RNA sequence: AGGAUAAGUGCAUUAUGUUUAUGUGGUGAUUUGCCCUUCUGUAGCCA
RNA sequence: CUUGAGUCUCGUAGAGGGGGGUAGAAUUCCAGGUGUAGCGGUGAAAUGCGUAGAGAUCUGGAGGAAUACCGGUGGCGAAGGCGGCCCCCUGGACGAAGACUGACGCUCAGGUGCGAAAGCGUGGGGAGCAAACAGGAUUAGAUACCCUGGUAGUCCACGCCGUAAACGAUGUCGACUUGGAGGUUGUGCCCUUGAGGCGUGGCUUCCGGAGCUAACGCGUUAAGUCGACCGCCUGGGGAGUAC
């Protein structure tokens, strides 16, 4: 479910506020909650709570990982919460779920995702 | 394209002066003036095939109008190939 | 001849070259075979993008007529030029360089998306108050 | 369903006669298969190739497909005069023009076929598939009109409509 | 994805079964394999194809009745 | 009564509202979802006419600053 | 006999309901559509109605019976009203299409219906 | 995005997913036709 | 002569070509700031990358192909061919009025001319991806499968025999033969006022009647009725190679 992190409780930088980002793809999740004017507060990902394979990338592992930055940011002490979702990658909506029981309220779902004007040709990989 | 200016010069100067478009030695005329407008665009870089394609028709069709006109009238025949500098 | 619907927008810095660029192009037209139809300032907007940093631009649509020789000469300049962030102009088929259904939008840019500034009398100055100047 | 000559008292030309299998376990082929031509002996269309689970019923299949279930091109009276080729089924049958009657010869069990048709007054080669089971075509592919009849009067039969209609 | 708007001052979810502009709608359809140029136009481009099969289902219901093959 | 051919304000609603246009964001916004872009053509209802233009009139307009292109101002 | 023409009239203004997509064989009889809706020609389907209805009549005097067939889940109770008689026969939703040819199978039904139909 | 008025509403790995080892060749019970109904199953009309 | 064909301005659509112009986003990268351990890969995985502070993320710059979406049974070209959008040059099509010539026609051995792709001569460019080569993973083995690094390549410009699955797997163009409708466009008539109906063309496509096919299927853009002239075929293996 989790791995190490800052706490839940003392004082660092004492910042009252931020904006959160989800990198989401088909195989983990990347959640780091920022300062609101543009400073890392804290991550976790899917991968850091344990998890592996296709199972990474399920709603549930982008739970957890939301989950266990979300503890972590009350040391820099967040009370109120903006949000970025950038990927096409699954659970865009059960990292939203764990920030809220962190206790933050959550104002705006601002797309920006990554997709380029088409950009590069994709990997070869497989043959359909 | 074929400006309505380079076609006035054209129509007034070949076939009769008012809006013949359609006879032999005036057709010939119009096609050549179309030519020019490609050979001006030819002086950038030389993979202008898709135009060159329709040149060949122009080209093709002048000459068949030149082989009536022979058969017919001599006068607009000589006069016309060389007074325009044709079949090259 | 043709019909060309110029529009284009240009860096605030640089909006004080527009007055003097659009009267040169006026005068080659009326002066060779083509027309003014309405030539419209539009006044300092509110970009959706910041272009070369700063968010807002200032927008002029010419609504010109000039034949193949001018429109060739005006172009190349056009083209080439600085003052210009962008530009986009149609063809002949189907023009409207004559009244358009953006009439109450552009009041709305001079009215409302408008910054008030000293390049911005020369906005004004752009296809209304013309004097010859800048390109 | 498909409507054919007349014929008073029917013939069943069985010209050929074959079983065949796939048998295995639930659904199966164990069935005959049986060969019929049709005609009243001087001249019919109708061919007919069925199957059924058994002898007596593989022959009544083969005698229901001429008679009914069958694409034909028609005929009159028990003699050929419109001697043409023609292509049924990619079976191709040529016959030119020449005299009738007399001259009658094909191999094999086909000078039977012929005289059940009525096509055995003018007959010429056969190409495409050379097989009995679908040559037999000869009075279908063969004549190209509806009626081909013995009064040389035919080539005006259409024509005393067309002038009465002028 | 999610898409810019859809829902007014978020809760637990973020709503994202709901709304779409036209991010990719004809240039993916085969994951884990290289792109084309002239390909896509017959290969990808399939919205109108599968719109004829959700045409034919709202059809096919009602003439199963008629037919009381229903 | 009256009647108008090959020109604007009359066939369909009108002629002369998203005829081929792009230098105006209100005909391209008619057409464009809260998210600032595009949506499809079972969506948008336009005409045949307003649509085999609107497909260039989108693109000229988002290249001349009009509409917002990028996901970055969505 | 112009009682043929007053009916086909007194049908044929319902001027359709389907779509103005119609039979290519049928093209003749077709008048242009108004506002994406059908609409036979009426004038043009007078003259083949009366020559129909005389051969009916003439047909009255060879008849046995006659046997609506066509029989539908929409098309019964068009049927229903039309027979108005047991000189002419009908069913009531649906038909299955021949029994002429396979007629041995057809009596030997109607003989194990109306065995059974007396027993219950 | 003019406007985010969460407006101009119509979908979520942007649906087209699938490493998962292989094993020579041909043959074989619904029958010798030493073949049950053709019977209105053809414009005449029949078993 | 027009009944065939050819031509002028007007009106209309498009990714045809060649050269110009022009915006923004990921990967990739550098810098400064913040901040802590996995990131990546997959059916699970190791190889790879990373504590020299990676991954993610704020601000700003970089750099080069590409250009999503509207986008579709769409549209353009001579078949293959062509995809951001525009201009400049210019080809080709599609409508319609005024006006013009009057078989100037059809087909096409020979023929000159012309590239999907890579290959390729020399020049520019290489952010991502990637043959090989390395090493994993897969497994009766693993060159195939599936992965990671990674170089040439992919990407442009002109050039060389235009190669092929060079397409409707269907020669050319043209006359004739029941239509209906979608997509989408000139235009005559209607309250243009319903992407609408009717008059008449247009490409592009579905459906199906006479007819054509072995079967699927084709059917007004034929695979029907034909017409002229050309190209080409005559069982397989071996061989599209040899000479």
């Amino acid at each position: 479910a989790k791995a190490p992190i800052r706490a839940r409780k003392r004082v660092r930088k004492q910042v009252s506020d931020g904006v959160a980002h989800i990198h989401a793809s088909f195989n983990n999740t990347i959640v780091t909650i920022t300062d609101r004017q543009g400073n890392a507060l804290g991550w976790a990902t899917a991968g850091g709570s344990g998890f592996r394979g296709s199972r990474k990338s399920t709603p549930f592992a982008a739970q957890v990982a939301a989950e266990r930055c979300a503890d972590a940011v009350k040391e820099y002490g967040i009370k109120n919460l903006e949000v970025m979702v950038k990927g096409p990658g699954p659970g865009r909506e059960s990292t939203i779920r764990a920030l809220n029981a962190a206790g933050f309220r959550i104002t705006n779902i601002t797309d920006v995702t990554p997709i380029p004007h088409n950009g590069c040709r994709p990997p070869k990989k497989r043959r359909v | 394209s074929l400006s309505t200016e380079a076609t006035a010069k054209i129509v007034s100067e070949f076939g009769r002066d008012a809006n013949d478009t359609g006879s032999t030695e005036v057709q010939v005329a119009l096609l050549t003036a179309q030519i020019n407008h490609l050979q001006g665009h030819f002086a950038e870089h030389k993979k202008d095939h898709h135009s060159r394609r329709g040149l060949l028709r122009m080209v093709s069709q002048r000459r068949k109008l030149l082989d009536y006109l022979k058969r017919k009238d001599v006068a607009r025949y000589t006069r016309l190939i060389e007074r325009l500098g044709l079949r090259r | 001849m043709r019909h060309y619907e110029i529009v284009f927008m240009v860096h605030p810095d640089q909006s004080e070259q527009v007055p003097g660029m659009i009267e040169r192009y006026t005068a080659a037209i009326t002066g060779a075979e083509g027309k003014i139809h309405r030539l419209e300032d539009w006044g300092r907007r509110q970009l959706a993008y910041p272009i070369n940093k700063l968010h807002k631009a200032h927008y002029v649509l010419m609504n010109v007529e000039a034949p193949q020789e001018v429109i060739d000469e005006l172009e190349t300049t056009f083209r080439f030029n600085d003052a210009v962030i962008r530009s986009m102009v149609m063809r002949t088929k189907h023009a409207v360089t004559e009244a358009s259904p953006m009439v109450k939008a552009k009041d709305e840019r001079r009215e409302r998306r408008d910054d008030f500034a000293n390049e911005t009398a020369d906005d004004a100055e752009a296809g209304d108050s013309e004097e010859e100047e800048e390109e | 369903a498909h409507i054919e000559k007349q014929a008073g008292e029917l013939q069943e030309k069985l010209i050929a006669v074959n079983r065949v299998s796939k048998t295995v376990k639930g659904g199966r082929i164990f069935s005959f298969t049986a060969l019929t031509v049709v005609g009243d002996g001087n001249g019919r269309v109708g061919f007919g190739y069925g199957k059924a689970r058994e002898v007596p019923a593989a022959i009544q299949k083969a005698m229901e497909k001429a008679r009914r279930n069958m694409i034909n091109v028609a005929l009159n009276n028990g003699t050929l005069q419109h001697p043409v080729k023609g292509v049924h089924t990619g079976s191709r049958v040529f016959m030119q023009p020449a005299s009738e009657g007399t001259g009658i010869i094909a191999g094999g069990a086909m000078r039977a076929v012929l005289e059940v048709a009525g096509v055995h007054n003018v007959l010429a080669k056969a190409y495409g598939s050379t097989n009995p089971i679908n040559v037999v075509r000869a009075t279908i592919d063969g004549l190209e009109n509806m009626n081909s009849p013995e009064m040389v009067a035919a080539k005006r039969g259409k024509s005393v409509e067309e002038i009465l209609g002028k | 994805p999610v898409i810019k708007v859809r829902e007014n001052e978020p809760f637990d979810v973020a709503l994202r079964r709901f709304k779409r502009s036209c991010e990719k709608a004809g240039v993916l359809a085969e994951v884990r394999r290289r792109e084309f140029y002239e390909k896509p136009t017959t290969e990808r481009k399939r919205a109108k194809a599968s719109a004829v099969k959700r045409h034919a289902k709202k059809l096919a219901r009602e003439n199963a009745r008629r037919t009381r093959l229903y | 009564a009256r009647y108008f051919r090959r020109r604007k304000f009359c066939r369909f609603t009108a002629e002369g509202v998203q005829e081929i246009d792009y230098k105006d964001i209100a005909t391209l916004k008619n057409y464009i979802t809260e998210s600032g872009k595009i949506v499809p053509s079972r969506i948008t209802g336009t005409r045949a006419k307003y649509q085999r233009q609107l497909a260039r009139a989108i693109k000229r307009a988002r290249y001349l600053s009009l509409l917002p292109y990028t996901d970055r101002h969505q | 006999a112009t009682v043929s023409m007053r009916d086909m009239l007194k049908a044929g203004v319902h001027f359709g309901h389907q779509t103005r997509y119609w039979n290519p064989k049928m093209k003749p009889f077709i008048f242009g559509a108004r506002n994406k809706v059908h609409i036979i020609n009426l004038e043009k389907t007078v003259p083949m109605f009366n020559e129909a209805l005389a051969e009916l009549n003439k047909i009255a005097s060879r008849k046995g019976k006659i046997l609506f067939v066509g029989t539908k889940r929409a098309a019964s109770e068009a049927v229903k009203d039309a027979a108005l008689s047991c000189d002419q026969f009908f069913v009531n939703h649906r038909w299955l299409g021949g029994m002429l040819t396979n007629w041995k199978t057809v009596r030997q039904s109607i003989k194990r219906l109306k065995d059974l139909e007396t027993q219950s």
